[PDB]
């Protein structure tokens, strides 16, 4: 997500008018923030990928 | 150990070998889709923030 810079000044008529000018201005500094971690489940390994991984482990011996 | 190269470094090697100059072009093509989406969400969140301030 592109970052939101702090509210410069409370007040919508003046401060937010120049806050849209700043954040949305053609020339701006779009810093990045990460989203909060979503609870990813582990991907199931396909059987052929397990006959590829197992063949190296057998090559250990 | 930190000596083991990260996926990004292996992909970097792959990219170099398979496309030295076309990587920048793909970054530009994908950028066109990412920045537009993230700016849409930035403007929606910003509106939400102004709204919450007004309701405050």
């Amino acid at each position: 997500r592109i970052a939101l810079p702090a509210p410069r000044g409370s007040g919508t008529a003046s401060d937010d008018e120049f806050e849209n000018l700043r954040i949305k201005g053609p020339n701006a500094v779009q810093l990045v923030k990460t989203t909060p971690l979503k609870p990813s489940p582990l991907p199931v390994i396909p059987d052929t990928i397990k006959e590829v991984i197992y063949d190296m482990l057998n090559a250990l011996a | 150990l930190s000596s083991i190269p990260t996926a990004l470094t292996r992909w970097t090697e792959e990219c170099k070998v398979l496309d030295a100059e076309s990587m920048h072009d793909c970054v530009s093509v994908v950028k066109v889709s990412i920045v537009n989406h993230l700016e849409f969400l930035r403007d929606e969140e910003l509106e939400e923030r102004r709204e919450k301030r007004r309701k405050q």
